[PDB]
């Protein structure tokens, strides 16, 4: 049928009842209730307003940056370590998409992940370089990884893998919800091991939070192209969207910049809000 | 009428004559684990009344000068009753609560007491050397609890408190403004209306159930959201029963670090 | 085999983009959803929160806890004790309420909006204050009569420890700018001394009030965009 | 296999009930396996508040005293 | 079948007491004779239509709307010339809002397709490899970025293409986003009214539509570090309204327009030509 | 999977273009539509309102409001008073009338035209003027006796304050092109004094007449065009 | 779900009556969810200039005096 | 000559038993003159384990004693 609309307003007049919406209690935990129409006289008006782009889909229905990984073709030897970059997989590289991820206890979606790629002659000397193929694999935890450009796990048997020509369209590829729970969870209040009785005095130190329960494994992204005299600069930006989204359980949206990927806190910026002169003062 | 209450779980009962009605989280009363929804094969362990019991903690002192208190709930029953018994004798474990919270003042005193219910309360570690750095027992402070400040003044390596959690009250400990913490279900004792406020919360995962030794699924937060006055100190009870919880995957006696 | 032409748009990438995609993982096995409790459809359900109002800006008690305790005292007075800008979204105390950030996701917006206050006194202590909403285009409402003037309601101190003042949708705009935008004024929130708060002898003369604000239910946003709260490093 | 649905209004068209002409009208096919390869969900405007904003035990009524 | 223009009908010569060629332009009516009332004509018959000048016809093509210039720099400086932003406006061209100051009120969806082109600038040329642009808009209240690596560049909810130079040029449509039933292309008014206490210097620019246009920026940077050999890019703005409804229509400017809004230049008071006489054909 | 073939045509930026393309903004709430007055449905429509003849374009009437009054006055002459080249997006004196400032954004137009003229003398003020309209072809009528050799209508000034002609749709082509062009030259339009106006004590003897233009309803026109009538110096880009 | 209808006559067409041979349909399908990503919609060619041209309360008729 | 099949499930899905309606489906052509030119065949998991687990002659029972 039509998209409901929001609440439209029905037409009243004074009210001298012992009827009061006007006053209640919040001690009780809920909200006040009041409309217009419980405390002013109206007209009636016809709501046909429609609240799509408030639909948890729509909020989180735009690709993200998530980070950004910097690769160099470069036939000097020293540097030839840079031909390829391991990332970890995470979304807490960029602050604008975890700002409104984190806005949920629990979460589940299907992910879409596409790329942008481009390139530059860092130094001094230009020359001719070919179009480059980059090579992104899916590195699961457990799986072995590369210790080189080269390294024979690049044969992606099993990893998954995506080849692309510079310059063609950008990348993309849809990733099914991953969890071995039945949902993400965007926090934990814990730690992955109980320390016991004796062994370490007092352990979970460092192994207190999501940061270490939730091991997702790693990208990895190689050119593919063996070196040139004139080397290149390669820059990848991953993007990122929830699709097929639902969450639960809400949360305040964080007013400290967040110290990394904890909860942290920097001494430095723990002031969110600016002053105004006074109470009375608009 | 609703400001008068009276709650039994198991073998003890709470009244009260000044009750803020009663909220339950989310409209979902606590309840047990579906063979639908079912992870663990094992046949679980149904305590009944030999857990579901009101428990008390230690009191607190609301001073002029108080800024909060804050507790892991299951933590906090640890060390009571055969809840605190069988979460160290089995691997999983679920729970809903029911947490009543009283405040006993005269007529003449005036300030509130913000009661919230929050899922997953991560708190932030007080140093700036290393991240989420906080130790097993920092974390985990039982029937005592812990409490906050209006200061940050994190630790050079860990030579005091550097394994444990910061606290300011205005961010709530974790870098978000409290002001806004009434997304959380929650209650308002205003002394000028209720003496206590009850909460009923399911439990809250993304499993089923999970290890309650290692995961926190809710913790306790009271603030003094207007600040206590008189013409003074306030003794606060917290008062907690598990409800409709289930046990599973009889282990070894667990015996945490000291 | 089948003649096509590619338009204008085409090997593009739209971060807005609705497309269909391979899947990287074929046939994988979603772990089964399961009735997770709190679960949220919308972020309207979040607007209608009523959360509190970081009020009590002055220097001193901004970035605090006190920043939220608006003081009341016994003293006769015909002074404003209270001024909003209304704008969820760009006043400097609406700003970072829930509210506010969820407005600061959206480029527009429109709806009624309740104001929630709480007395937080003695039990003891009674009286009357004001609260009124003035709409835009006007002189601030310096005294109580031109609060009188405009919409308001008065709130009689008792057992209903709250109540509610609504600002209702009185726009010319359907819809309003949420960046700070001189076109769309917000109007005014203020209070005044109904009366003298009555204190009996031995109790408190000095106390405090919380406010809190919420969407009323005929409130919507509309494109979203960056909120300016956040930033990082390079 | 196509799938239909009615197309958001746009400046030209319709009120709001958009059940007015046909030609409002987006059609779809899904051609891969996984649904996670399917394009976004239609909008879903079901909401409850009540979850967060009168989860009250009490049957509390908004001209009734809340207090009593 | 679609209407066609009136048919004339065939008549002959008239002696009567009807008037349908006089008229009192005073009424404010257009006077309404037709060929048919004032000579002897044939019967014809009129398959020819008005679609051509339908609105959705004549406001059908696309215009360029502004130019953005873009520079990739080698240099210690111009760094800030890697990113432009522009206030989002169709005034910069002047024949498309020629066209669209027809109407007092409009109302339609927008497209916008953009046109990439680059040299290279420096008398020092080489390889430069094939360069990406970032399309971002950023909505009124958003921030702005600083810098073209400015974290702002984000998006994560800002819309925003990437284009890789080469491929077709990018292409986006736009709902009507007023917040007004119509949009305004004129409006005699003030964003804010100054009142009694104030200063009576009160212009300032609050007088114009200008003053409550605010659609955001339009923020178009290259996305990739400095090359050795630099760039410069030129971007073209083209729009095209679409599904569009006009009122209140107005008669077009004759003279040269001086800004954004209504003001004259003292060089282009005078539109229009001189003729030898009032007799001459 | 499915196999295809790209056309000449492809991946090129036509302005003309009409195909689908995806939103920038999904999902987005429109703000509804109300009424509004006057809406307009076709530039047509504007053309067939009857606006003014900047007729008077000599050296010191051109570019002011004189600019549009015709001169009448009660001497005898058989002198025409006016004379238009009927090209109508051509002509100096019609090309900017709002029929001509429509027809400057099309390249080829159709249909009559209708010319109205209003007597704006005393009540005391009478007199006959003559209108008429020939084919472009042999010679603009420069006497009285030649303008009668056309159509042509004879107007009793009186309490109808106004009149009109139409110059009906005679060409040889369908459409005439809005260009100057000799071989789609429009015809002449003339007015001559049929009786001079006869003036009684206390009236002035010059009057002014103010002329109107407009579509008929059987105009069209086939081609849009870009008009030669604004501009601006050369576009440089922010920097 | 697509939309069937009569093309704009050319060079080799019939009358300009449409009605004429099937030569002269095509077909189109929306593909995506806002109607702001349609084509522009099909002419509506109905007009109504007096609105304009002789908006008069009280009704003329063009052979009467414009005045009595 | 398109065939109609479902679509293995994704995260919106709340019925994990593939009984949504039509929301999830995908339709599939063959393009081709060979079979080797499909795409993966439909997924089949009927399995029997027996045949390398207990590959018996004499029917074993679990409770069984296995030798008596
Ligand atoms: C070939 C590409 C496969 C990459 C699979 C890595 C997992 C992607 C999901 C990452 C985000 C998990 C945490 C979360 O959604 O909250
Ligand atoms: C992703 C790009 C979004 C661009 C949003 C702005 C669209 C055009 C706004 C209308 C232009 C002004 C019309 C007027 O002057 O009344």
């Amino acid at each position: 049928s039509q998209p409901p609309s929001t609440q439209s307003t029905e037409a009243t007049s004074g009210v001298n009842s012992q009827e009061v919406p006007a006053l209640t209690a919040v001690e009780t935990g809920a909200s006040g209730q009041a409309i217009p129409s419980d405390v002013v006289e109206t007209r009636h008006v016809v709501n046909y307003k429609t609240r799509s782009e408030s639909c948890l889909e729509s909020f989180f229905g735009r690709a993200a940056c998530v980070t950004i990984l910097s690769l160099t073709n470069s036939s000097k030897s020293g540097e030839e370590k840079k031909h390829f970059n391991i990332w970890n997989i995470t979304y807490t590289d960029t602050v604008q998409l975890r700002r409104k991820l984190e806005f949920f206890t629990y979460s589940r979606f299907d992910l879409e992940m596409t790329f942008v790629f481009t390139e530059n002659y860092p130094s001094t000397a230009s020359g001719e370089v070919r179009n480059q193929v980059y090579q992104i694999m899916y590195i699961p935890p457990g799986a072995p990884r590369p210790s080189s450009w080269d390294d024979y796990t690049w044969q992606s048997s099993s990893n998954p893998s995506i080849f692309y020509m510079y310059g063609n369209a950008p990348p993309r590829m849809s990733i099914p919800y991953v969890g071995i729970a039945n949902a993400y969870s965007h926090f934990y209040d814990g730690f992955a091991r109980v320390p016991l009785e004796g062994e370490n005095t007092d352990a979970g130190d460092t192994f207190y939070g999501l940061v270490s329960i939730n091991d997702f494994g790693v990208l990895a992204v190689r050119a593919v192209n063996r070196s040139n005299p004139h080397t290149i600069h390669t820059s990848v930006r991953v993007y990122m969207k929830p699709k097929h989204i639902r969450c639960w359980c809400p949360r305040p949206p964080r007013a400290v910049l967040y110290r990394g990927e904890g909860v942290d806190m920097i001494s430095s910026a723990i002031l969110p809000l600016a002053k105004v002169d006074s109470i009375t003062t608009f | 009428s609703d400001r008068v209450r009276q709650i039994t779980l198991g073998n003890s009962t709470i009244t009260t004559q000044e009750a803020a009605n009663a909220i339950v989280a989310y409209g979902e009363w606590p309840t047990y684990i579906n063979d639908s929804e079912a992870n663990p094969v094992d046949a679980p362990t149904e305590p009944d009344v030999s857990s579901n019991r009101f428990y008390t903690l230690e009191s607190v002192s609301w001073k002029t000068t108080s800024r909060g208190w804050w507790w892991k709930l299951p933590d906090c029953l640890k060390d009571m009753g055969m809840f605190g018994q069988n979460m160290y004798y089995h691997y999983l474990g679920r729970s809903g609560y029911t947490i009543h919270v009283q405040c006993n003042a005269s007529k003449f005193h005036q300030g509130a007491l913000g009661v919230f219910l929050i899922p997953e309360f991560v708190m932030a570690c007080n140093t700036e050397s290393k991240t989420s750095y906080v130790s097993y027992i920092n974390a985990n402070p039982g029937e005592r609890g812990g409490e906050f400040t209006n200061t940050y003044n994190p630790s050079n390596t860990d030579a005091s408190e550097g394994r444990k959690f910061a606290a300011l009250d205005y961010l709530l400990g974790s870098g978000v403004l409290a002001g806004n913490a009434f997304v959380y279900p929650h209650q308002i004792i205003n002394l000028r209306t209720n003496n206590s406020a009850t909460i009923v919360v399911p439990y809250v995962n993304s499993l089923v159930i999970d290890c309650m030794a290692k995961h926190n699924n809710w913790g306790i937060v009271i603030l003094p959201l207007a600040p206590l006055a008189f013409a003074p100190q306030v003794p606060i009870t917290v008062t907690i029963a598990p409800m409709c919880t289930e046990f599973n995957g009889l282990r070894n006696i667990t015996v945490p670090v000291h | 085999g089948l003649p096509t032409m590619n338009t204008p748009g085409s090997n593009q990438f739209l971060t807005s983009d609705d497309f269909q995609s391979p899947c990287a993982l074929p046939n994988f096995d979603v772990t089964p959803p399961i009735h997770i409790p709190g679960e949220v459809k919308n972020m309207m359900e979040l607007a209608e929160i009523d959360t509190l109002i970081p009020m009590n800006a002055v220097d001193g008690k901004v970035n605090t806890m006190e920043m939220y305790q608006i003081p009341l005292n016994d003293n006769l007075s015909k002074a404003p004790i209270f001024c909003l800008s209304l704008s969820p979204a760009s006043d400097k105390r609406l700003s970072h309420t829930m509210l506010g950030e969820i407005l600061n996701y959206y480029t527009h917006w429109t709806g009624s909006i309740r104001f929630t206050f709480l007395f937080c006194g003695s039990m003891m202590a009674t009286g009357k204050l004001l609260l009124s909403y003035s709409p835009p285009g006007a002189k601030p409402p310096t005294n109580r009569k031109d609060a009188m003037l405009g919409t308001h309601i008065i709130w009689d101190l008792g057992l209903q420890s709250s109540c509610s003042m609504v600002a209702p949708w009185i726009s010319n705009t359907v819809y309003r700018r949420c960046a700070r935008d001189d076109f769309t004024e917000g109007g005014f929130i203020t209070c005044f001394y109904q009366t003298r708060i009555v204190v009996p002898a031995s109790t408190p003369t000095s106390m405090f009030m919380l406010g809190f604000v919420s969407a009323c239910p005929d409130f919507s946003v509309r494109l979203l965009r960056d909120t300016p709260h956040i930033s990082q490093s390079k | 296999g196509a799938q239909v649905s009615t197309q958001k209004t746009g400046a030209h068209e319709n009120q709001n009930v958009a059940a007015n002409g046909s030609t409002i009208n987006y059609t779809t096919i899904n051609y891969y396996k996984d649904s996670a390869s399917n394009s976004a969900t239609r909008q879903d405007l079901s909401q409850d508040p009540s979850k967060f904003t009168e989860p009250v035990k009490d049957l509390m009524l908004k001209t009734a005293p809340a207090l009593n």
